[PDB]
């Protein structure tokens, strides 16, 4: 999967 | 709430074991270890492309801790205020320092 956290 | 979630200008995800594992078979370059966070892309304008960093590499490792996934390093950004990641480039160990930035919508 992907599951990006733009932090 | 009131002052919480730092801000690095920066997207990073959990490379699962799918990901993990596409990047072996796409950049065959890559450590055989399946735990870190994979950098996606940088703000022109944060303290990631500030400090020496890159949207393609992988972290492991912050101002003496051990990171696997995306979720392990974002609580790090708002835990520690100054983050030390250290980045492998050709044959030699470096580390990079970088500091988040508070913000609050």
């Amino acid at each position: 999967d992907s599951r990006i956290w733009w932090v | 709430g009131s002052h919480m979630k730092k801000y690095i200008g920066i997207r990073m995800m959990s490379l699962t074991s799918s990901k993990a594992k596409e990047l072996k078979d796409r950049h065959r370059d890559f450590p055989d270890v399946i735990s870190g966070a994979y950098i996606i892309e940088v703000i022109p304008d944060t303290p990631a492309e500030a400090g020496g960093l890159k949207e393609n590499d992988v972290i492991i490792s912050i101002n003496g801790q051990s990171v696997v996934s995306a979720n392990d390093v974002s609580d790090v950004i708002k835990r520690e205020s100054t983050l030390n990641m250290v980045v492998r480039r050709g044959n030699e160990d470096i580390m990079i320092t970088v500091i988040p930035e508070e913000i609050d919508p």
